[PDB]
């Protein structure tokens, strides 16, 4: 959930 | 198929392969082409079933080949590719290896190597695509590995050579993923389709039956090698780690880790992750110039390939990502696992020289990853993040308007993220699995990769700061899961290393860097500078977001993920981390916020200092109490505790931050409370005082202020319009206020008492009230300019004056309960419901339960007998922690807060009103009726309330302004209103009669009903606390008057001595004073007051965007009203409303008259949805409320004209449903007196002449009948026979309510915890009344002691009128139980049957019955000119009517009839006359209801000749009847049985001499049939259902039954005849005379002629018994039991045809004879009668059924074994066998 960023 | 696995074959099946079927099956499956496959896979079936019947003949299906034909045809030829095939050929070589020779020949052709290139060729694909996409994905491989799994156990011998060809799978997949030339589709190769079938195939055989013999088998022959590498594979695509194939490739290893506990999976995994990790270092290492992305320079470098990351070459570097991310998909899932053996293998691997070269590898690979992913995403921005610079555009000028880079760009960054993700994943769970030797390595290794990200810094040439913030945030994002937990507590191991290894110097480092941005400015500036970095904010909430976790004492120090005791200290932990903490937070305390993410950063901020506050006590108490890695830790041991002096001053300063706070970002205000809590929990009432004092004078200059901005606008300076009304709501003030307050009401909350005080003396209070006086002109004008916009700060000023009151009501009851109380050892009880006793506690348990409720804490825990208990002061309930039991518990009894004065009581009702007419808002709404409920509880004030017409606005109210609790507390409202002292005082009396009578039960655990514990006046006043809370007063004056303490029966007469221990006995201090109501008292009626009247009365126009009160609500609230209080009952029923008063009403007319009439009935265009079942609860309320006479009788009087206007009404559908709700009504209402007054208004008479008014050809008639007769069935019968607990701002039938619930909702939202304070100075306020009363009646028995027709037949003609019309919707059923109910009475019950029996004579404009007879006419049911019925409706009315006679048998008509049209053992006789009537003999259907209505009556010479002839000539059902009518009237009468056989005999001889008149005709066609199969069309009237020999039988038989006549012309013709069939061809030409022959054995053989004529018709009596299934020995046959000969051999097998066991029988496969003669010749018949068994020593299990055949088999055979000499071929025909005469040997 800190990958989301990403995405 | 079917007939092999059938018995009846299994005695003969061997005989179906020694045919020509196996020629034909190897046929089929020799060309599986030519048939189908379906056909295929049916003949193996069969093939395959019957070699499971007999496996013995297996042999012979090896002999002639079928089995090498299989072989073929499912081996070396190609299978047939669909599911049931592949699902089947396991299961066939199950069977062909059953023999031996069958599974060498199986196993010599190398079945497997062939079996499993299914699932590597496309051609099956197909066959293993999951069906209906509903089946698990692989279904199909998993049933064939399942399958294989079978074979492989029960032919062990296969095992070896199959997990062979299982590896070679394995490693062709990886041939198919290694070459380049082969490419993945979604040349092409579908290897991700082959891969998934392949792994869900080898799931299944490897991991079935647990066996591990399996797992055992393939990791030895080096298969894991083959099944690791596919991970590998360079052409699988870059989708590949997140699909199916890679979660069943996981899947494999971890069934072979969890069924094998073997490392060699992991190890070979961390092998090739090893190798995998080591290509891809170019990863790691950054440009080194003026670029970007790595892995962008990898792909634009790749010369122009359309698609480059579709090519291992092209892109080495993503490809080598995406193996890593296969390889690190299956590791999480294989730490996803919670055996503690699994775990603790998984944690050696890692924790290996090899696992933690992966671990470290993987580490650097994860800032690799964060660094490429922020470099790659921010190259897809659009040129937005960089700085204008050619930082990674130098590649991109490769790449390539923007679409297209960003669209290349996006897979690889897809791929970057998802690895990283899986990658914390596993770091995530490696952290759980280390913590719960080598797990300390582990940690260690983790914690190095918190240091290196938090410690990480980018190459210089980084365009903009916001890369490395983007990491930071990663970082800090990473290391929180892995330092603390769900639910936040911290893991010890890993704070221990990361304050050891480092991290902590280095989050700090990162926030100062942060802040001051690389030393450019100071951290003291950085926060508030203009240049501030764009992500700095979100970093820094994600950095305060783990520091609060990390400083928490109360997690850090309480986790469950403690270290052992033998070094870490969380305390020195806490001490640096909240010394590092603080400074940072004072860098940050009182700058302003910032744009984004500054109120996170506040609420964080304000979390960390309290946590800090709160915990420098602890830390302080518990520190007074009191190679890398020592000297580490032992630095940190030398740590400076946070000084006190710091705390101390900044609690001094930080007021003016708070306050700065609450003008910025009020919803932080809900943590400023606490921050403030907690330094006043530090400091003494000095500083609460100063707190207090300070943010009242803000509230006051800020009120004042606003008090000023709303002085009257006469000189027009200003607008006076917009600006005045919104300067109200928008003025600084007007903001500040809403949080000042707010923040003053949470103080309060907590600090109860010193607030009121300090509210109380500064009188903030006035201030605060004129304000609210002031602000509603303002309101008022607002919605006259229809823009109301209600000023925020209005609610939190009604919650401050909510709770200032709340806590002024408490505290007089507390002060007064202090009164009376000794502030020593206050003694606490607890109640035994049991026995019923208050037993005491212990005396530490008393004085601790004592001391923390005088504290005021809500829950106190205590250990008695080593069981944990917890009492709760909210609820006062002990509850057992272990069992969960809560039990009742009591006190035992032996700063003054003025309160709202009553000028501000009358202001504020006033402006709370005033809000309630502009509606203000929802939860202004909400506020303010809670407060208005607070005040209102004092009549005066509901009084007031209701006075200025605010029942007006609430009934106004739309659903814009409407909330969740509104309509409870509405009702509240209304109840306060309408409980004026004397209609209070008789509720409260019916309140507390009913708790004294009735054994309540409670969430206390009190039984249901109990006589001990639900009776104790000491728990009954604490049910009744709600009602003393209502009003004290007057609960006292109740409780005196309607209750009194038990009186105990005398237990011993006699004074001196039983009397002294009765006084010690009742009167004792420990004692159960049960109580007893006292005998009701005559109470009148209180006169209701007449604006409460004014308060009904508007309701009740009530009935009379959208509304927020709806018809439905004020009629629940109306019946709840009703309910409560019979006043209201009284009123409603006597209103009614004038002309024109709404547009609904026509003339003067009743409420309830125009509930029933207008809002009762079902109507298709709504105006409310449920209107009508309200209407129905108001009424069925209105009705079960006493109320005298004056409700109940008004109620049934309008019920009565409202059936009597709706009859009236003219045909529609109005009045339909006007008359059916009626109905429903009536019927609620019945389900006594309400019944009385039914029967004396005549109801019953208007229901049953309710047809009379309604159209009988009507489609809508049946309903509306149906509906009528449910209450006059009814009838007949009895006669014959929400609410939130606080405001949303200030937080972070008997359906019908009765009214001490209502108390209870209110006591609960105004006093929460203060009601038991007044149940107490109430309890000890009535105690020591009623004891005095008990001990006088106690005295003063002593004392005596010691000197001593419903229904009218025009009602009744209305109901036989609608048995007379055809409608298939009426319920007849209900019709005839009305009827049954009205013929229990003897005058009705003779009236009706008389009227059925003549409507049935008669069958052999209102009346306008018009039926569907006939094809082309419509016919009138009544033809009138003397009423008539006309013929062809009379079948109809006949069967309605046989119906009725029959469920009244079960248990002047005709001139009412007109009247109307111009607006048991007696009729038996008649009924059976009624046999004659052509309408009744000519149809079956109301013959048969006719002679069941005989049959159940009967429980001269015509009528039973009538009856005769019915039989005679006509219905099994009627042939039965008539039988049992026949033998009940026999039974009555001599003669009568005498004249019944007579008649009946004569029927029989009339019946024969027919039935000779046609055998005769029957003999002579065959006879010229023959002279010169049989269809003699004199046969034809034999066959017929309906022919002579069929009534012959019959009456035959009717004759027998009666027995407990001359044929024997009919008898010779029979015999002739039959002997002439006999003689033809056919066989069955016979049958034609079964019935007949069977009368002939009736008449013949009496329980000689019949043997005669059975032996020269032998054959004759063989087919009809064989036919019949008559058992051959309860039948008339059984004569014939000793003359044998006259039976056929199958006719004697069916008629052949102890308690038995199972048993057991132990015998040798080559000794079954001798061991069999062993076991059994010694045993007796009657074992052997037991059903056998058969096993056979240390041979396999088998059928029994099967292996007691073959038994028998081997026996039968051995027993013509010439070895044992028993018997010997025939010389002449060797194949018999005879006892050898050699035998003697």
């Amino acid at each position: 959930s800190l990958w989301d960023r990403f995405s | 198929k079917k007939a092999i696995q059938d018995p009846a074959f299994s005695d003969g099946i061997r005989h179906v392969m020694d045919g020509s079927l196996p020629t034909s099956l190897k046929h089929i499956i020799s060309n599986a082409e030519y048939y189908g496959p379906s056909l295929f896979l049916l003949a193996t079936e069969v093939v395959t079933v019957f070699v499971f019947q007999e496996p013995s003949l297996l042999s012979s299906l090896q002999d002639n080949g079928l089995t090498d034909v299989m072989l073929h045809a499912l081996l070396i030829k190609d299978v047939p590719a669909t599911r049931e095939v592949l699902g089947s050929l396991p299961n066939v070589f199950s069977a062909l290896c059953l023999n031996a020779r069958g599974l060498q020949s199986f196993v010599q052709c190398q079945p497997f190597e062939r079996l499993f290139k299914v699932l590597l060729s496309p051609d099956y694909l197909p066959a293993m695509r999951r069906r209906r996409s509903s089946d698990p994905l692989g279904d199909t491989a998993s049933n064939l590995g399942s399958a294989v799994d079978e074979l492989m156990r029960h032919q062990p011998t296969l095992k070896t050579d199959a997990t062979t060809a299982i590896i070679k799978l394995l490693e062709e997949i990886c041939n198919l993923g290694r070459d380049p030339k082969y490419i993945c589709q979604k040349i092409p190769i579908p290897l991700m389709d082959y891969i998934l079938n392949v792994m869900k195939f080898v799931e299944s055989i490897l991991s079935n039956n647990t066996t591990d013999d399996h797992c055992q088998e393939f990791v030895n022959q080096k298969g894991l090698l083959p099944l690791v590498t596919i991970l590998g594979l360079p052409n699988l695509p870059i989708d590949f780690p997140t699909s199916a194939a890679c979660q069943a490739v996981a899947g494999v290893c971890k069934s072979i880790l969890t069924l094998s506990h073997e490392p060699k999976v992991l190890q070979e995994g961390l092998l090739q992750l090893d190798s995998i990790l080591s290509s891809l270092e170019p990863l790691h290492r950054p440009i080194e110039s003026p670029g970007g992305s790595v892995l962008l320079r990898e792909l634009a470098c790749a010369g122009n390939v359309a698609d480059a990351t579709l090519s291992a070459q092209a892109t080495p570097l993503l490809h080598a990502l995406t193996a890593a991310h296969a390889y690190i998909m299956m590791f999480v899932h294989t730490c996803r696992v919670g055996q503690s053996e699994i775990r603790s293998i998984s944690v050696n691997q890692w924790g290996s020289q090899l696992g933690l070269s992966v671990l470290s590898k993987l580490s650097q690979l994860y800032c690799s990853l964060v660094w490429e992913s922020t470099v790659l995403l921010s190259l897809c921005t659009p040129n937005s993040l960089p700085s204008g610079c050619e930082f990674g555009q130098a590649d991109m000028q490769k790449l390539v308007a923007m679409a297209a880079r960003i669209k290349q760009i996006k897979p690889l960054l897809s791929a970057s993220s998802r690895l990283g993700r899986a990658l914390a994943e596993l770091f995530g769970l490696l952290v759980k699995l280390c913590v719960g030797p080598a797990a300390r390595s582990t940690a260690s290794a983790l914690t190095k990769l918190l240091t290196k990200g938090l410690s990480w810094q980018p190459p210089p040439y980084t365009p903009t700061p916001r890369f490395r913030l983007t990491f930071f945030i990663c970082s800090v994002g990473f290391t929180s899961p892995m330092l603390f937990d769900e639910r936040k507590y911290p893991y010890h191991l890993m704070l221990q290393k990361f304050l050891c290894s480092g991290g902590h110097n280095a989050l700090f480092e990162t926030f100062n860097w942060a802040l001051s941005m690389g030393g450019k400015v100071p951290v003291s500036e950085g926060l508030e500078h203009s240049d501030l970095p764009d992500g700095t904010g979100e970093f820094l909430d994600a950095w305060l977001m783990l520091v609060e976790k990390m400083v928490n004492p109360t997690t850090v120090l309480e986790s469950p993920h403690s270290l052992p005791a033998k070094q870490f200290s969380a305390l020195r932990f806490l001490v640096v981390t909240q010394k590092a903490a603080f400074t940072c937070i004072k860098n940050l305390w009182n700058r302003k916020p910032l744009k984004v993410y500054g109120g996170r950063m506040a609420e964080s901020m304000l979390a960390i200092l309290c946590h800090i506050l709160r915990g420098e006590p602890v830390i302080r108490e518990r520190l007074s109490k009191e190679e890398e890695e020592a000297k580490c830790l032992e630095k940190f041991q030398d740590a400076d505790p946070l000084e006190q002096d710091e705390l101390h001053t900044f609690t001094d300063t930080m007021l003016p931050g708070c306050f700065h706070l609450l003008d910025e970002l009020p919803d932080t205000v809900y943590r400023v409370c606490d921050l403030i809590m907690t330094a006043i929990k530090r400091n003494g009432a000095d500083y609460r005082d100063m707190i207090l004092k300070q943010v009242v004078n803000q509230v006051w200059e800020a009120a004042d202020v606003l008090i000023k901005a709303a002085l009257p606008l006469t000189t027009s300076d200003t607008k006076t319009v917009s600006e005045w009304i919104s300067q109200m709501a928008t003025l600084p003030q007007a903001s500040n206020l809403a949080t000042r307050i707010l923040l003053l009401t949470l103080l309060f909350e907590e600090l109860k008492l010193p607030c009121a005080w300090v509210v109380e003396s500064s009188g903030i209070l006035n201030v605060l009230i004129k304000l609210l006086e002031v602000v509603q002109p303002c309101l008022q004008a607002a919605k006259e300019q229809k823009e109301v916009q209600t000023p925020k700060w209005i609610t939190p000023v009604l919650l401050l004056i909510d709770f200032y009151e709340k806590t002024a009501i408490s505290s007089k009851r507390r002060a007064q309960m202090t009164k009376y109380l000794q502030s020593n050892s206050n003694n606490w009880r607890w109640f035994d419901d049991r026995s019923g006793r208050w037993c005491s506690y212990s005396a530490s348990n008393n004085s601790t339960i004592d001391s923390a409720w005088k504290s005021g804490e809500t829950s106190v825990r205590f250990t008695a007998g080593r069981r944990r208990y917890t009492v709760q002061f909210t609820t006062m309930v002990q509850v057992n922690e272990e069992t969960g039991n809560r039990r009742p518990v009591m006190l035992t009894l032996l700063i003054l807060i003025q309160g709202l004065t009553e000028d501000m009581v009358t202001v504020l009702i006033r402006a709370c009103v005033s809000m309630l007419g502009v509606p203000v808002d929802p939860d202004t709404l909400h506020a303010t009726l809670r407060l208005c409920l607070r005040l209102t509880r004092d009549h005066k004030y509901a009084m007031m309330f209701a006075e200025l017409k605010s029942t007006r606005m609430i009934l106004n109210l739309t659903q814009s302004s409407g909330f969740n609790g509104f309509t409870p507390l509405v009702t509240l409202l209304l109840r306060h209103i309408i409980e004026d002292p004397c209609t209070l005082r008789h509720t409260m009396e019916k309140v507390v009669r009913s708790a004294a009578t009735s054994g309540a039960g409670s969430t206390t655990s009190g039984v249901v009903s109990g006589s001990l514990g639900s009776r104790e006046i000491n728990y009954i006043l604490r049910v009744l606390g709600p009602a003393a809370c209502r009003n004290p007063d007057i609960f006292t004056e109740v409780a005196n008057c309607c209750i009194r303490i038990a009186l105990p029966a005398p237990r011993g007469s006699g004074t001196a001595s039983d009397d002294e221990f009765e006084n010690l006995r009742i009167k004792g201090p420990n004692a159960v004073q049960l109580v007893k109501t006292t005998p009701l008292k005559p109470s009148p009626l209180p006169v209701i007051p007449d604006t409460i009247k004014e308060v009904i009365y508007d309701m009740l126009n009530a009935l009379a965007s959208k509304p927020l009160m709806p018809t439905s609500t004020i009629l629940r609230l109306l019946a709840e009203l009703v309910r409560s209080y019979v006043g209201i009952a009284t009123l409603i029923a006597n209103y009614s409303y004038t002309v024109g008063q709404s547009e609904l009403i026509k003339e003067d007319c009743s409420v309830l008259a125009f509930v029933l009439d207008h809002l009762l009935p079902h109507t298709q265009n709504a105006e409310d949805k449920d209107t009508p079942a309200l209407a129905r609860l108001f009424l069925a309320s209105l009705a079960a409320a006493g109320s005298g006479t004056d409700a109940q009788v008004a109620l049934v009087n309008e019920v009565k004209a409202a059936l009597g206007r709706a009859l009236a009404m003219a045909e529609s559908t109005e009045k339909h449903a006007r008359l059916q709700a009626v109905m429903c009504i009536i019927s609620t209402i019945m389900e006594n007196n309400i019944i009385r007054l039914f029967l004396k208004k005549g109801l019953v008479n208007d229901l049953a002449r309710v047809p009379h008014s309604l159209d009988l050809s009507s489609p809508n008639m049946a309903n509306t009948v149906n509906a009528a007769l449910k209450p006059l069935e009814t009838l007949s019968r009895i006669v014959n026979q929400n609410i939130p607990t606080t405001h949303p701002l200030m937080v972070r039938l008997s359906s019908i309510p009765t009214a001490l619930t209502r108390w209870t909702e209110e006591c609960k939202v105004l006093d929460a915890e203060s009601m038991h304070d007044c149940v107490s100075v109430v309890k000890v306020s009535i105690v020591n009344h009623l004891e005095f009363l008990r001990d006088e009646e106690l005295e003063e028995r002593r004392e005596k002691r010691r000197k001593q027709l419903l229904l009218d037949h025009e009602a009744l003609s209305c109901l036989l009128v609608l048995l007379f019309v055809d409608e298939p919707k009426l319920n007849t059923s209900r019709l005839h139980r009305v009827l049954r109910n009205l013929c229990y009475h003897a005058q009705t019950r003779h009236w009706v049957i008389r009227s059925l029996l003549s409507i049935l004579q008669r069958s052999s404009s209102w009346l306008s019955v018009s039926m569907d007879a006939a094809l082309g006419c419509r016919t009138n049911i009544f033809q009138i000119q003397t009423v008539h019925i006309h013929p062809q409706a009379a079948p109809v009315v006949c069967r309605h009517v046989l119906d009725t006679l029959i469920q009244l048998a079960k248990v002047d008509f005709w001139d009412l009839l007109v009247k109307l049209d111009n607006m048991e053992a007696s009729p038996l006789g008649q009924l059976m006359n009624m046999l004659s009537h052509p309408v009744i003999r000519r149809s079956s259907l109301l013959t048969e209801k006719l002679l069941r209505l005989l049959s159940l009556i009967s429980i001269g010479l015509t009528e039973n000749q009538l009856q005769l002839s019915v039989e005679v000539l006509t219905s099994e059902e009627g042939l039965e009847d008539a039988a049992n009518v026949l033998l009940q009237l026999s039974r009555g009468d001599s003669g009568t049985r005498d004249t019944v056989l007579k008649l009946l005999l004569n029927g029989a001889r009339h019946l024969g001499y027919t039935l000779c008149k046609q055998i005769g005709t029957l003999l002579a066609e065959l006879r010229e049939y023959n002279l010169e199969e049989l269809q003699l069309p004199s046969m034809s009237m034999l066959t017929s259902k309906t022919s002579t020999q069929k009534f012959f039988l019959r009456v035959l038989q009717v004759i027998i039954q009666l027995r407990d006549l001359s044929l024997d012309e009919l008898w010779d013709m029979l015999g002739e005849c039959l002997k002439e069939l006999e003689e033809s061809h056919d066989q069955h030409a016979v049958l034609v005379l079964q019935p007949a022959v069977e009368a002939f054995f009736l008449v013949h053989a009496t329980e000689q002629k019949f043997l005669r004529f059975a032996e020269t018709h032998r054959t004759v009596l063989n087919q009809i018994l064989r036919q019949s299934t008559t058992h051959l020995a309860d039948g008339p046959f059984a004569v014939l039991v000793d003359y044998i000969r006259v039976l056929d051999f199958d006719v004697k097998r069916k008629y052949f045809r102890l308690r038995k066991e199972d048993m057991a029988v132990h015998v040798r496969r080559d000794h079954v004879f001798e061991d069999s003669y062993r076991e059994l010749h010694r045993k007796s018949p009657e074992e052997m009668k037991n059903r056998l068994y058969i096993v056979f020593e240390g041979e396999e299990g088998q059928d029994a059924g099967g292996l007691l055949r073959e038994w028998y088999m081997i026996i039968s055979r051995e027993m013509f074994n010439p070895m044992y000499a028993l018997f010997r071929t025939s010389p002449g025909d060797r194949v018999t066998y005879t006892i050898n005469p050699s035998s003697h040997c």
